[PDB]
């Protein structure tokens, strides 16, 4: 009762799917290998970090990013699969934004990278919509009682990034220095950019 | 579809397996893990065999206990394989022969889907809307926590997309609709049993009505 079904090892199933399709001429030469390279090397939170650092130092770009995210991202050539309609959401002294896909794993791939295992977890998918303060606290981010937490559930085609607050102690930093402190977790919204002691 | 995949608000789970900025390792943790997404795109872009919406729905169609014990990337292997069989591109026999063992698939659909709604409203930023009190057995991009609930429009998309409840079933009548960022107060969704502020759900026009 309630037992798992019999299954061949997952690697054997996944490669069987590949071989079945490839053996019928349905997969172009180097097709999956090319996607693997795109997923590993091109889709990256370093891109989102570049966008944040630019917004932090360029008031005009910041306004474009917050009103037409797609156009702002396009200037850098960072539009792509699962990242064609972009909305950036602005943290403020009274507002912390957090992103989830409660129904599966929907993520702005090209600018955040493919979602991490934890973002796809049933724990995150179930809990962050209902108790984001506790979830963030458990993850190592304390959000004070007066700051409104706003959770964006990625249920359609909008793909989100968080524009975090620029921390004190970074005045005059170069775009490269600022990029360094904007991590994947800052873009998802579960972390706040950290300045070294 | 009111399936187990509709997890938002479910109680009883433990800690998220992450602390901020912890090592998440490489993009792919096994040599096969790039295959589900790559073969999804082969199916969508090269074969034209199915839509991304159909992939979401076929994963929703995993038997519920099977869904709950299966790692994320494996659910997509199962989903893509199921679609390839359903579309007549592959057989389960050949998959099992190549795999050297059992390759159980998602369950058949129990709904033919539904068309893009005939009567909808163009909403404006600031307007109060209620999520239609409707039950859809096939694919839908409305998590149950917002069904029948009231919120405010924060954004109307400048682009339009096929209605998921139609395209997710490969129907010819998905039309196109914009979506709306609808902001709900946490208390509207979970009463006193929440520690949040607001939740913004990205909802197709056809899921909404004037409040
Ligand atoms: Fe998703
Ligand atoms: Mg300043
Ligand atoms: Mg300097
Ligand atoms: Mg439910």
């Amino acid at each position: 009762e309630n037992a798992a079904p019999a299954q061949a090892p997952v690697s054997d199933r996944a490669w069987a799917l590949f071989r079945a399709l490839d053996g019928k001429g349905l997969v172009p030469d180097g097709y999956v290998e090319g996607w693997k390279k795109t997923f590993e090397e091109d889709f990256s939170p370093r891109r989102g970090a570049e966008l944040v650092a630019r917004a932090w130092t360029d008031p005009e770009f910041r306004q474009l990013l917050l009103t037409d995210g797609t156009a702002a991202v396009a200037q850098y050539g960072y539009l792509g699969p699962q990242g064609e309609y972009i909305v950036a959401v602005e943290d403020t002294p009274t507002l912390k934004n957090v992103i989830v896909c409660s129904l599966c794993s929907c993520t702005a791939w090209p600018i955040l990278g493919l979602p991490p295992t934890w973002y796809k977890s049933f724990e995150y998918r179930a809990r962050v919509v209902r108790e984001p303060r506790k979830v963030l606290s458990e993850m190592g981010t304390e959000i004070a009682s007066d700051i409104e937490i706003r959770v964006y559930d990625t249920t359609a085609e909008t793909r989100y990034m968080v524009l975090p607050q620029r921390p004190a102690g970074t005045e005059g930093w170069s775009q490269e220095q600022l990029q360094e402190i904007v991590t994947k977790d800052c873009l998802i919204g579960v972390a706040i950019p950290q300045v070294p002691t | 579809m009111d399936g187990v995949h509709d997890l938002a608000g479910v109680q009883g789970f433990g800690k998220v397996p992450h602390t901020v900025n912890a090592d998440i390792g490489p993009t792919f943790h096994a040599e096969w893990e790039h295959l589900p997404y790559s073969l999804m795109f082969a199916g969508v872009a090269e074969l034209g065999a199915f839509s991304v919406d159909e992939v979401r729905y076929v994963v929703e169609r995993m038997e519920p206990r099977h869904y709950m014990m299966t790692p994320y990337y494996e659910r997509y292997v199962i989903g893509v394989a199921t679609l390839m069989v359903e579309k007549g591109i592959l057989t389960q026999d050949e998959l099992e022969s190549l795999a050297g063992g059992p390759f159980p698939l998602s369950r058949p659909s129990e709904s033919e889907g539904r068309p893009a709604p005939v009567e909808t409203t163009t909403f404006e930023v600031g307007q109060r809307v209620r999520v239609r009190d409707e039950y859809v057995p096939g694919h839908i991009r409305m998590p149950a926590y917002c069904r029948g609930r009231v919120g405010t429009i924060s954004h109307r998309t400048t682009e339009k997309w096929p209605f998921p409840d139609a395209i997710g079933h490969g129907r010819n009548d998905a039309g196109e609709e914009p979506t709306y960022h609808v902001k709900f107060a946490a208390e509207e969704l979970f009463g006193s049993d929440t520690d949040g502020g607001s939740v913004v759900v990205d909802l197709f026009e056809g899921y909404l009505e004037p409040a």
